[PDB]
């Protein structure tokens, strides 16, 4: 029984207007929206016992909960705060006891936006001596010079993600450390049997989907709005 | 909702200048929420002692007060009820 | 044939403030309490812990204590569910215990009235409306049936622990139950009525009749039981009769205690 | 704070056992439950006891539940490299949707992997738009080995990651170093106690 939440991402401005929303499938009476804090379990926003009621939860204050209909069930921040900055899940169920639960959805409240950037992403190919040294073949992506740090990155081969052979940094890592609001970097690795590389029918992309702002976010600067998009690095297999 | 029948009788025979205890009997009501005064010329009697309170198999509510006193040929006990059933308090005399 | 009964009332007032208390009653006499105030069920009896063990009872009063915070809660998670069909105040009451009867049978009964109008029961293994009730109440039952955790507790209370820790009472408690207590009787009369007072008696059953000598009087009226603080009844029965026919009227009482000896009051 | 967990964090090495507490005060205790919860995903569960005295198993995964001692174990049998991740615990109040969960902070498993037959290198890799910025690639070195970040603050070192092309069985760790702006590959780690047999070729 499956239950979704859009967006699974999110930055957002204080003072900001932001919504949660949770579709729910399975016909199920109730619904749940809860937030989670490193440190602290799960803790409980608002409820709802079905279409048109909603409920306080444990921690209800600056949220406000919609229940519209049995399939949807929306947590609205009227106003973002930086405290609000959480992994927010969301979960049905019927009248026993289980709870299904969503993806979660991580949203960032900055003070201020001045600093998003989309980041630039490069591919580098592998090396020859490894090739003939291991029998593998090991592509490096590194996104960088981007802000804040609410990026996916992922591996696809023609046209299709992989996740063998795969391992990403666990925490982006700071450019400058020293300065405050500083763009971050990130690399990740895919490593091939060596003639898979060699493979020239073989499509090796790294993809950056890159968090920022809205088409609706107002932007004073000169360069670019820094939309939530899509920064890719791309090489074929060669023999 | 259901309005309240108050019984006021005492334990022993009633004799003047001859210590008893007087009785009000407070009974098929709904809600439970509800004030009773005992009244001894007018005025609320200190010590009265209540039962808990019960219902009966009809669902409908009851609790018994009672109060050490004296009869007198002079003096007038009475059972004073209020009930959200009832615009005015109830008072219902007693009578030997 | 003795019934035990634990009768709980219940109100909430508004979403927030609320309030249980209960009475325990073996037939007409009340072996415990339990007021909203106190954490623990208070015997009013030497003999209410019936013949269970100290161990046994601070167990099963700990199940009760976990019920009460748990009852306050669910019902106030109901109107939650049910809004804004149902709301505040609202009155519950639940009269659960059994029926003892010859040999070692019984009947277990666990009925639950709402806005003082009974609506469900325990029955076999589930929550079931009874007839009469909103079809609303549907719901709350479905809630209430998904939790097998409940179910099998509430059975083995009505089906097992209910007619075994009676049977333990019947025994603590004989000589109690067993009391016998002699009634007085006094006439009096009002604007004309005569009346027949009768009050101090245990058990119930009593017999009041106006008598002219032999002939007993087929008007008497007789009225409602009512208690007296001491766990004793009270009665009256009135005789309408026209003013200077009062002569030669007597009041007969009849009444286990006495053994045989009518209460004979002359006018 | 009805909902506590132990040990807040532990590391073990690939293929020990490692076991989970989980002590409690919720009231009533109708069942409890275990999560798993991968860094970034969501929530697993893992199993769910309900009885007073209860034992569950699924897969390598074994638990039991004490509800007199309000106390629960989650046992990892022959721990994997996946078995990386935070356990929660979680406590429900009611056999029904009438109840409320109580979850615990959780606890921090990371497991470290068993590289079997290192063969530490140090690789240059390039642009494949722009063949003149490069990246060096420390690779196949053991779990013993730690990377240290950078002397130069314009020279930037990832930590160590692990890696496992499942198809063939094989694990392998790999950090990756670089900069912008006379900077070469064996030059990149002397910062870190590196294994003295590594191949550095070309
Ligand atoms: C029945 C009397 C016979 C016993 C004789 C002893 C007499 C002792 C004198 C003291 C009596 C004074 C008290 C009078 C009260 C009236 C007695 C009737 C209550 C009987 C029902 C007890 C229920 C026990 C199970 C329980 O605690 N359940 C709760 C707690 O539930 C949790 O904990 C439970 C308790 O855990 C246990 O371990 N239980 C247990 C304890 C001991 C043993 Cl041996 C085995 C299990 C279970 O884990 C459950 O699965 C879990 O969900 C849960 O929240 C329930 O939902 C509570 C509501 C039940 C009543 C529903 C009435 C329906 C009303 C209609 C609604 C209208 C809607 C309005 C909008
Ligand atoms: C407990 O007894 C019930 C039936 O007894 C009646 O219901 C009780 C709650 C109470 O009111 C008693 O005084 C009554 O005598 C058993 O329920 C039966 O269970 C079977 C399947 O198990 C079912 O098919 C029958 O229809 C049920 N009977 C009725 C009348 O509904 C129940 O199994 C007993 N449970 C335990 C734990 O002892
Ligand atoms: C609820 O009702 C009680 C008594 O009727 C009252 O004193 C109290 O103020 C009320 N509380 C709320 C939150 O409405
Ligand atoms: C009854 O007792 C409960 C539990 O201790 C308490 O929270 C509640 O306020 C009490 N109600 C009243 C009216 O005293």
């Amino acid at each position: 029984a499956a239950v979704t939440q859009s967006p699974r991402n999110k930055v957002a401005v204080t003072g900001g207007k932001v919504t949660l929303s949770c579709n729910q499938t399975n016909n199920h009476n109730n619904m749940y929206w809860y937030r989670q804090d490193t440190g602290h379990g799960l803790r409980l926003i608002h409820y709802s016992y079905g279409a048109g009621s909603t409920e306080k939860g444990d921690i209800p204050d600056g949220y406000k909960a919609s229940r519209p209909s049995q399939e949807n069930f929306s947590l609205i921040l009227e106003l973002a705060t930086p405290s609000q900055t959480s992994v927010y899940f969301c979960a049905s169920g019927d009248e026993g006891y289980t709870q299904y639960f969503g993806p979660g959805t991580r949203l960032l409240v900055l003070e201020d936006l001045r600093n998003v950037t989309p980041p630039k992403v490069s591919l580098f190919e592998p090396s020859k001596a490894e090739i003939s040294h291991t029998q593998k073949a090991t592509l490096v992506c590194l996104a960088t010079g981007f802000y804040p740090d609410h990026v996916e990155l992922s591996w696809w081969v023609n046209g299709k993600e992989v996740h063998s052979g795969v391992c990403t940094d666990p925490q982006p890592l700071k450019e400058q450390p020293a300065l405050n609001d500083s763009r971050y970097s990130l690399s990740s690795r895919l490593r091939v049997s060596a003639t898979f590389w060699q493979n020239p029918r073989n499509h090796f992309r790294c993809q950056v989907q890159f968090y920022g702002l809205s088409e609706n976010d107002e932007w004073t600067q000169d360069r670019a709005k820094p939309v939530t998009q899509i920064v890719s690095a791309e090489a074929w297999g060669r023999a | 909702q259901k309005t309240p029948q108050i019984q006021v009788y005492s334990r022993h025979p009633p004799e003047n200048g001859k210590p008893n205890i007087l009785n009000c009997y407070v009974t098929q009501f709904h809600p439970p929420h509800i004030e009773i005064q005992m009244l001894k010329n007018g005025k609320k009697i200190p010590k009265v002692e209540m039962s808990d309170m019960s219902f009966s198999k009809d669902w409908s509510f009851y609790i018994l007060a009672h109060t050490e006193f004296t009869p007198t040929e002079t003096d007038t006990y009475a059972c004073r009820v209020k009930h959200a059933s009832m615009a005015e308090p109830k008072t219902v005399y007693w009578d030997r | 044939n003795y019934t035990f009964r634990c009768l709980q009332m219940s109100s909430f007032a508004n979403r927030s403030w609320s309030r249980t208390d209960s009475v325990v009653w073996l037939g007409d006499l009340q072996t415990h309490r339990w007021s909203n105030d106190s954490a623990t069920i208070s015997f009013t009896k030497p003999w209410s812990q019936g013949k269970l063990s100290n161990q046994q009872w601070e167990k099963l009063q700990h199940m009760f204590q976990v019920y009460r915070v748990s009852f306050t809660r669910d019902i106030q998670e109901l109107v939650k569910m049910m809004s804004p069909k149902e709301d505040y105040p609202i009155e519950i009451q639940l009269s659960a215990g059994c029926e003892m009867y010859p040999g070692n049978a019984s009947e277990s009964f666990l009925h639950v009235a709402f806005q003082g109008k009974y609506v469900v029961r325990f029955w076999g293994t589930s929550w079931q409306t009874v007839p009469g009730a909103p079809s609303w109440l549907d719901l709350p039952i479905k809630v209430l049936n998904a939790d097998q955790g409940t179910s099998a507790t509430v059975q083995m209370l009505l089906n097992d622990t209910c007619p075994l820790f009676v049977r333990g009472l019947l025994e603590a408690g004989k000589s109690d139950l067993e009391k016998q207590e002699k009634p007085v009787a006094w006439l009096s009369s009002v604007p004309r009525q005569l009346v027949c007072h009768v009050s101090g008696f245990y058990p119930k059953p009593v017999w009041v009749m106006w008598m002219r000598g032999d002939q007993e009087q087929q008007g008497t009226h007789r009225g409602d039981f009512l208690p007296n603080a001491d766990e004793t009844w009270y009665l009256q029965a009135t005789l309408d009769v026209e003013a200077g026919e009062e002569a030669g009227l007597a009041c007969r009482v009849k009444h286990s205690s006495l053994g045989g000896q009518d209460i004979i009051l002359y006018w | 704070t009805q909902v506590e967990q132990s040990p807040q964090s532990l590391v073990v090495r690939q293929g020990e056992n490692c076991v989970l507490q989980c002590n409690y005060s919720v009231t009533p205790d109708n069942h409890l439950r275990w999560f798993k919860q991968d860094t970034g995903k969501g929530l697993v569960s893992l199993t769910v006891l309900v009885d007073q005295k209860d034992k569950t198993s699924n897969g390598r995964y074994s638990a039991t539940l004490d509800k007199d001692a309000k106390h629960s174990t989650l046992h990892i049998t022959a721990t994997l490299l996946d078995d990386t991740a935070t356990y929660i615990c979680v406590v429900g109040d009611r056999g029904s949707a009438l109840g409320r969960l109580h979850f615990g902070a959780g606890t921090q498993l990371i497991v470290i992997p068993d590289i079997q037959n290192p063969d530490p290198a140090v690789y240059q890799l390039r642009d494949s738009k722009s063949s003149d910025k490069s990246v060096c690639l420390f690779t196949d070195f053991d779990s013993q080995t730690n990377v240290s970040q950078s002397k130069d603050s314009d020279v930037y070192i990832t930590d160590k990651c692990v890696l496992d092309m499942r198809s063939m069985d094989f694990k392998s760790n790999s950090a990756v170093a670089w900069s912008n702006k006379d900077f070469a590959c064996a030059n990149a780690f002397n910062n870190s106690i590196i294994p003295e047999d590594t191949f550095f070729p070309s």
